[PDB]
RNA sequence: AUUUAAAUAAUAUUUUAAAAUUUAUUGAAAAAUAAAUAUAGUAAGAUUAUUUUAGUAAAUAUUUAUUUUUCUUUGUA
């Protein structure tokens, strides 16, 4: 009748500090707590996504689950682009964005 | 041993003079409500004990006819937990049968000695909060019992009424016209 | 040692009164399934190993 | 970073491109502008009524105490509740009355709900306590293991002697400094704790999640749910009729079966709950907001081949009702014979709650 | 502890080569002249 | 504001409408347009984006950049970066000291 | 004041003197000059009969300070001595406490004479 | 404990659940 | 810690002030806070609450 | 930006969208986030050890000028001494009057135990001692 | 420590025949835990009169009354 | 130690010092329009001085002292009157003023003059200070009622509370106030700084003004003899005050004492939604429009009014076992058919 | 037996180091190999997150308490 632990809910493995608990759960010795975190300097990879925990519901072939970046792999196709529209994976033409009137354009990335 | 309404074998050894008390008139709610999850309960016993399989699964369909139990433990489960159950349920049965024998005697004596009216509004239980338990209508004006104190209708004044107007252009959703209060930013 | 195997069937259902740990807070589709079967594979195996060692 | 750190403030410039995008980007125009999602409250999940649909006669309102009928009106069958109703102490005091819809989507016969029920008022405390339980309950405790000083497998000598080496002090490396070490105190599941929920707190926190979709308009009661086939298709064309929505992205259905008004059933209706396995959002749960009390058989050491967690052992189950389950998926559909169950176990009860001047008059009120 | 690194690595283009290319050596300079900046402008300038 | 002309022009909010972080959506509700009135001659600019930049961005009438992040800032706060915006002329600065007080 | 001892540091508190370079009005009966005595080491003083305060201030003749003393609030800022910081952390509580009461008591007030419209009104519409 | 470590790669001691005091 | 009151929890707390003028209070949803008060206090309010009809 | 108090839960549940709202009794501060150092406040984490000598020998981990009196000891439990649980004649006659147990009936542990007038936790061999407490009829 | 002047009021150090020190002389000045309060006689208790006022309005004639009024209780 | 506060001291900063707006009513609202409802059934002037001379003039009237009052009132609104345009709030606050010092004096006529010369200047104002419309009729009533006729004085009160019920927001005076106890992370000290209260009788001078209306009304009516006017008027009064009371709620935060989280203010002062614009404005009664030509998410009937983009192939429901082998993606082989039947039309 | 409360849960407790000891193998006419978490405030060394909000047995620290009278003043528990 202890209300649960709140820094359990999983939310949260930080990196073994001097305070802690017995039943907070740290991560494993010698694996970083942000996982592109690779350097200190290290940023955040744009449209790739980890899922973490639990199952993804949609998995984009372009992310990472229980995986490593493969690119051959991830991103079959370069010229084309993965995304989540009405509950299915869709894939529409890359577009790169170009400065013409003033305004900013989208034109074909491939070419 | 007790557990009857009246009295212990080392009550009758002692020789104690129980026999001629005075009655009253006892409703017997807290062993009703007693009596109703004591019955509940049987029930479920029964159910267990008599769980058979049904499996959904295609590897787990071969034990598909027997029971949960093995029966060296179905059994046991009739003997401990189960027929002890109804002991249990029938002992509280009792002692509320015996308490309908008394109560119609208290009835009874007091309907002769006041008469049906009077004895009747005698053995009533009402106190002047029941409404408030029971159908809460009726109790509104004496006190607030509400979790939302803003909603009941001696505190209402308080909720404010906006002024709101459906927009179909906006696909026919609802959207209130108020205009917003300045608010102060700076110092 | 002492398990409590008194409650062992006890329950209303088949799910409970077993000691699950493993699990998630979404269960998929088929993870939901796996689960279905888990719990009346362990009741299963658990009364027919039963019956075939008293047997 | 932190609202007060230097680091805030940081891209003075180059944050944005300065040129319109020129498809979706526009100019404001005034205050007689409707902007998409502009709203004058802090909406996390800013859903109106076209996105996340309700169903309830009424769309919630600060004017009315909840959405739903307040008395049985004349054009529709009335069936009362089950078991008679008292109004104990968080109870919402007004007549709570939901109309029943067939498969057909139509609505048939209107039903009374029971205000203990689905009339106890949410208060975001107990919500938490059920929440927290879940998430932490939820995690896999197996995976939490973790190599320790004494499982690391190097000689136990002293390495190299100190004395005159500009060297550390330095024996048996296997500690925790060392890349190949590992530490003193590691995680391993049976020392992950396993929260206890109390029976009377999984009542009431579970009786103010339903309730709090009550007050939402979220909340819907049904005949029975049943298909025609075992099959998937069967109910994924059951759920397009009634415009429930399973897609994973749109606002899921949580199903509380029950079977129907005549006939309750603890179990699974086995035809629906066969084609009821589908890729989306959606879940079936059991037909009860109580959980049998949970137990401790090392409730200090005693048993050391132990995996497990330390907690209780008997964890509730998963699909059971919950405060998260709750919250993920949207509509909630209810079988009348979950109704009718709810009710009678959750009796005795409230009765059993209430102060003992009113409980004398329960057997002279009926 | 915190020595404010993040902050001051940007600025280390303002040293000369030793300093400037090591970040560590960078910070110490860095944080000695920015204290001492501090300690003269309240004190004494 | 020199001599009668804001140095600022465009105003530059991206923001999503549907997702998460409201603070944006309830500035544009409740303070934006007490702004726009006060303050007529500044175009402001809404970018609607899946991932907007929490950033608020002005541009000058030199061609100057300027930019306040609102990253979980509340509404208060952006409309008071807001208004910090069209205050500057962003041309300068200049220390505050005895040397360069007379400009 | 931190070059002196401890009990010149607690006469000049009495006259409520924290640092160098503040300045006070005290009365001249006789504890003050026990205090003066003490300090004047570093304290200096200067003296105004209350003529002479009475023209300084102008404070027409035929009014005296005993009534100007009468006027004034007592709500007058860091209103006394008290003992420890927890009494006065709880002296300026109560007088919050004092304002509440104030709008609540306002509030049952009129409830009150509602309260009694209701009842005389219902007693002789009835009868 | 790293992947390629030769360490844990050869299983040495597993440590127990750790029995309580009275 | 007084918990069982349901309504208008701050119109309880109004009249708590005055009962007890000098001591701390705080409302929460579920229940109301009265800080320095002992069984003096609980014999009090019971005779505050008896009196009033609950 | 605002994130819902419990006030505004209650007062609109209609705002209470998702599982972030679900916050715990705000009297819950965080996880503990520093060092309390004998002596020294609570310090902070990676701030100055100067202070943690106490403290660090705390962490890892006269009754001999007083007689014996006894050779038992002076409350000590012996098997079968005689130590009774109190039950208070004003509990019971509470009991009677709120109408937990019956007036007609012969009243024995048993019945105590059933109308849960006492909990199990209390009950112990031997059982239960009357005692009248404030009770002058 | 064990100086003269531990515990005195500034006037008071000329008396020199009386040091204050001593542990429980400062437990009694700040006033701790034995002796949280302290002088256990003061003033505003008299055991003699238990502060009711000795006079004699028992007179047998009403007439007379305050007859007795003044009677000194000491030298004054 | 403890500060005697002897030198100088800079007061605090604090929350409660916010530079709060004032409240106006509507554009296309007139005055003149509900009171027919009601019929129905710049140049230079040493402001400075002028401003210093009219704080004196009403420290002679609340002092008790009139003529003075009108004097100084008298020379301050011939130089307001020169220093601002026509029907200027300045100009109509000054005069009310004027008004109610000659009414005090014993010239009624002359205090009724101005008043009607204010209401008729406020009337043809852009949008006038919600707090002098108010200010100016309570005057109007108690100059009214000292002319003899109660009945229109009364008329005048009751349609102060009639204005400030339909136009002016209660909630807003506290918006700020509201969350300030949450500040306070000391307990058994400075514990003031939890209990922080602010008196609606100051920190919004419209809701004192209607309520001393109401007062000097109900007594109005107590001494005609009518029931059900003072019983209406009381009943209005509360009404008021507890509108006013319920918008200062709130449940305490953490009680005891807290260490030093102090970037947590950032929490407690904020703008949080007032309880009056939190069931005003709640989210299923103004809903938020929400379109669909930016988002990538519609409901089922709808789906084809997601933003579009260049050539889409639809491939399927992202269903993450399909990474799996080949007995794997032998289940799910017929998901996504079943699918695009549960979505069609 | 004159005589007042109560939120029934325990599982945790820094970090690196001797000269040592002990057990078991192998070798030579104590050495090596293999197993352990022995002990180290006068040996020692480390101990991860700025912008802060009350002072200095007896002292200090953490949580908490008392509106006890005079012209002012006061951290007492």
């Amino acid at each position: 009748p202890r209300p649960a632990p709140r820094f359990a809910m999983g939310h949260m493995l930080p990196h073994r500090s001097n305070v802690g608990s017995q039943f907070l759960h740290t991560q494993r010795h010698g694996s970083r707590s942000t996982w592109y975190k690779k350097h200190y300097f290290s940023l955040r990879p744009f449209a790739i996504q980890r899922h973490h925990g639990t199952t993804p519901r949609i998995l984009l072939d372009r992310s990472l689950w229980k995986s490593l970046w493969i690119t051959k792999l991830q991103l079959p196709d370069i010229n084309r682009w993965e995304r989540v529209v009405n509950s299915r994976r869709v894939t529409e033409d890359r577009y790169a964005f170009v400065e013409e009137e003033g305004v900013m354009h989208k034109v074909n990335w491939g070419l | 041993s007790g557990a009857f309404g009246c009295g212990s074998y080392r009550s009758v050894v002692a020789g104690t003079q129980n026999v001629p008390r005075r009655m009253t008139f006892y409703p017997s709610a807290y062993e009703l409500i007693q009596l109703h999850k004591a019955h509940r309960e049987v029930i479920r016993h029964f159910y267990v004990r008599d769980k058979i399989f049904d499996n959904k699964f295609p590897g787990n369909a071969l034990a598909n006819g027997l029971f949960k139990f093995v029966p060296n433990r179905r059994e046991n489960y009739h003997m401990r937990e189960l027929m002890e159950s109804i002991r249990r349920r029938s002992i509280w049965m009792h002692r509320i049968k015996q308490q309908r024998e008394i109560n119609a005697k208290v009835v009874e004596n007091m309907e002769v000695k006041y008469g049906k009216k009077a004895a009747a509004s005698m053995l009533c239980f009402t106190t002047p909060d029941s409404n408030a338990y029971f159908a809460p209508h009726r109790y509104q004006d004496v006190a607030n019992s509400w979790p939302n104190y803003w909603q009941h209708p001696s505190v209402n004044h308080v909720v404010p009424k906006p002024r709101w107007r459906r927009h179909r252009e906006l696909g026919g959703i609802t959207r209130v016209e108020d205009p917003f209060a300045v608010q102060a930013s700076d110092y | 040692g002492f398990t409590m195997k008194y409650k062992k069937g006890t329950g209303l259902w088949d799910e409970d009164h077993v000691n699950d740990y493993k699990t998630n807070r979404y269960l998929s589709a088929r993870a939901t399934m796996r689960w279905y079967q888990e719990m009346e594979r362990h009741q299963t195996r658990n009364s027919l190993n039963a019956r075939r060692a008293t047997q | 970073s932190s609202i007060f750190s230097p680091r805030y403030d940081w891209r003075t410039s180059g944050v944005h491109d300065i040129a319109p995008r020129d498809e979706g980007d526009f100019l404001y125009q005034g205050p007689q502008h409707v902007l998409p999602g502009a709203h004058p409250l802090p909406l996390h999940h800013p859903h109106n009524t076209i996105t996340r649909p309700v169903i309830s006669p009424y769309i919630p309102s600060p004017q009315r105490s909840h959405p739903y009928f307040t008395a049985p009106l004349p054009e529709l069958p009335h069936f009362s509740t089950t078991k008679p109703i008292v109004y104990t102490y968080g109870t919402m005091k007004e007549r709570i009355i939901a109309p029943v819809f067939n498969l057909k989507n139509e609505v048939i016969y209107t039903r009374e709900l029971d205000p203990f029920i689905f009339g106890m008022y949410p208060e975001v405390e107990e919500l938490s306590k059920n929440l927290t339980y879940w998430m932490v309950r939820c995690q896999n405790f197996a995976s939490k293991w973790d190599y320790e000083t004494r499982e690391i497998w190097r000689k136990a000598k002293k390495n190299w002697p100190n004395t005159g080496m500009g060297m550390p002090r330095v024996g048996n490396r296997k500690n925790h400094l060392y890349t190949w070490g590992g530490r003193t105190k590691p995680s391993k599941p049976w020392n992950m704790l396993m929260p206890t929920m109390d029976v009377k707190t999984w009542s009431k926190s579970n009786r103010m999640m339903l309730t709090l979709k009550m007050l939402q308009g979220r909340l819907q009661v049904v005949d029975r749910l049943t298909l025609e086939e075992p099959t998937q298709e069967c109910y994924l064309e059951l759920c397009r009729n009634m415009s429930w929505d399973v897609r994973h992205t749109g606002g899921g259905v949580l199903f509380m079966d029950g079977g129907s008004r005549i006939t309750p059933s603890s179990e699974f209706d086995r035809a629906f709950f066969f084609g009821s396995f589908f890729n989306g959002r959606n879940k079936i749960v059991r037909p009860t907001v109580l959980c049998d009390e949970q137990y401790d058989y090392n409730k200090t050491a005693a048993k050391q081949r132990m995996k497990g967690p330390k907690g209780a052992k008997n964890p509730i189950p998963i699909n059971r009702f919950n405060a998260y389950d709750a919250m993920k998926h949207d509509r909630l559909v209810i079988t009348e014979g979950a109704l009718m169950q709810l009710e009678d176990e959750l009796y005795e009860h409230k009765l059993q709650i209430l102060p003992p001047h009113i409980r004398n008059q329960l057997p002279e009120y009926g | 502890h915190y020595r404010a690194k993040l902050e001051l690595d940007r600025i280390r283009s303002m040293l000369r080569g030793r300093a400037r290319l090591e970040r560590k050596v960078g910070l110490k300079r860095l944080f000695f002249l920015m204290r001492t900046q501090t300690r003269y402008r309240v004190e004494q300038q | 504001s020199r001599n009668g002309e804001l140095c600022l022009k465009k105003v530059i909010i991206s923001y999503c409408p549907s997702n998460g972080a409201p603070n944006t959506r309830q500035f544009l509700a409740t303070h934006l347009p007490h702004f726009h009135a006060k303050y007529p001659s500044v175009s402001i600019d809404l970018r609607p984006r899946l991932w907007p930049e929490m950033a608020i961005t002005g541009v000058y009438r030199d061609g100057s950049e300027r930019s306040y992040n609102t990253k979980n800032l509340s509404p208060m706060g952006i409309f008071l970066r807001l208004n910090n915006l069209v205050s500057t002329a962003n041309d300068y600065d200049q220390p505050f000291c005895a040397s360069h007080l007379h400009f | 004041p931190f070059k002196h001892s401890w009990e010149v540091n607690r006469m000049l508190r009495e006259l409520r003197l924290e640092f160098k370079g503040q300045t006070t009005i005290v009365p001249d009966i006789p504890q003050v000059r026990k205090r003066i005595w003490r300090v004047r080491h570093i304290v200096k003083v200067d003296v105004l009969d209350l003529d002479e305060a009475k023209a300084l201030i102008g404070v027409p003749e035929h009014i005296s300070f005993t009534d100007l003393a009468s006027q004034l609030p007592p709500s007058f800022g860091r209103v006394k001595a008290v003992p420890s910081p927890v009494i006065r952390s709880k002296m300026n509580f109560m007088k919050l406490r004092r304002m509440r009461l104030r709008d609540v008591l306002h509030r049952d007030a009129l409830e009150l004479r509602l309260l009694e419209l209701k009842r005389s009104a219902m007693k002789n519409a009835e009868q | 404990p790293k992947m390629g470590c030769e360490e844990i790669t050869r299983k040495a001691r597993r440590v127990q659940l750790q029995p309580t005091e009275y | 810690r007084i918990q069982q009151v349901e309504g208008d929890m701050f119109r309880f707390e109004e009249e708590l002030l005055k009962i007890f003028p000098t001591k701390k209070i705080f409302v929460r949803s579920h229940s109301i806070y009265v800080y320095n008060v002992a069984l003096d206090g609980r014999m009090v309010l019971h005779h505050w609450l008896l009196g009033l009809g609950f | 930006q605002h994130k819902w108090n419990h006030w505004d839960q209650y007062l609109n549940p209609q705002i209470t969208q998702s599982i972030k709202d679900l916050t715990p009794t705000p009297e819950y501060v965080g996880m503990r986030c520093g060092h309390n150092m004998i002596k020294m406040g609570w310090m902070k984490i990676g701030g100055s050890w100067k202070y943690s000598r106490g403290y660090n020998d705390r962490r890892r981990v006269r009754f001999m000028l007083a007689p014996r009196v006894s050779a038992g000891g002076p409350r000590n439990r012996y098997e079968g001494k005689l130590v009774f649980s109190p039950l208070r004649l004003s509990k019971l006659l509470w009991a009677i009057d709120t109408g937990r147990i019956n007036p007609n009936e012969v009243i024995t542990l048993y019945h105590l135990r059933q109308a849960n007038v006492v909990g199990e936790r209390e009950i112990v061999w031997p059982g239960f001692v009357l005692i009248s407490n404030g009770v002058r009829r | 420590a064990r100086s003269p002047l531990a515990n005195k009021s500034p006037d008071e150090y000329g008396n020199t025949w009386d040091p204050r020190t001593g542990v429980e002389w400062y437990h009694r000045l700040r006033r701790r835990g034995a002796y949280r309060h302290w002088p256990w006689a003061r003033w505003n208790d008299d055991p003699v009169r238990q502060h009711q006022e000795l006079s004699c309005r028992r007179t047998f004639s009403a007439a007379v009354t305050g007859a007795n009024e003044g009677v000194p209780l000491w030298n004054y | 130690v403890t500060r005697l506060y002897t030198s100088y001291y800079t007061g605090v900063l604090y929350p409660n010092q916010l530079v709060q707006p004032k409240q106006r009513l509507p554009a296309d609202v007139s005055v003149s329009a509900i009171l027919q409802k009601r019929s129905e059934p710049r140049p230079y002037v040493p402001l400075g001085e002028v401003a210093k001379l009219e704080l004196q003039g009403d420290y002679y009237m609340e002092g008790g002292m009139f003529q003075e009052a009108l004097e100084h009132y008298g020379v301050v609104a011939k130089a307001y009157n020169y220093a601002y345009p026509e029907n200027h709030a300045q100009r109509i606050g000054i005069r009310i003023k004027l008004s109610a010092a000659f009414r005090q004096t014993g010239r009624l006529e002359s205090s009724l003059a101005n008043i009607e010369e204010v209401l008729r200047m406020l009337d043809a104002s852009t949008r006038p200070s919600l707090e002098l419309i108010c200010e100016a009729l309570l005057e109007l009533g108690i100059t009214r009622e000292a002319l003899g006729m109660k009945r229109e004085a009364t008329e005048a009160y009751e349609e102060a509370l009639e204005v400030v019920n339909s136009f002016h927001n209660w909630g807003e005076s506290h918006r700020m106030l509201r969350l300030l106890p949450r500040l306070g992370r000391r307990f058994n000290y400075n514990f003031e700084e939890k209990f922080v209260y602010f008196s609606p009788f100051d920190y919004d001078r419209t809701f004192a003004l209607v309520d001393q209306c109401l007062e000097r009304a109900e007594t109005i009516f107590n001494e005609i003899g009518d029931v059900e006017g003072a019983i209406r008027v009381l009943q209005q009064r509360k009404e008021m005050i507890d509108k006013k009371f319920f918008n200062m709620r709130d449940f305490a935060g953490r009680i005891h004492t807290m260490r030093g989280h102090w970037k947590r203010r950032a929490q407690h002062l904020t703008n949080a939604p007032t309880p009056d614009e939190l069931l005003r404005y709640s989210p299923t009664i103004h809903q938020v429009h929400r379109d669909f030509k930016y988002e990538l998410t519609a409901p089922i009937g709808r789906e084809k009014e997601v933003m579009p983009g260049v050539n889409r192939l639809v491939l399927d429901m992202g269903n993450p076992y399909r990474r799996r082998g080949r007995l794997s993606n032998k289940m799910l082989k017929d998901a996504d058919h079943k699918f695009a039947n549960y979505v069609r039309q």
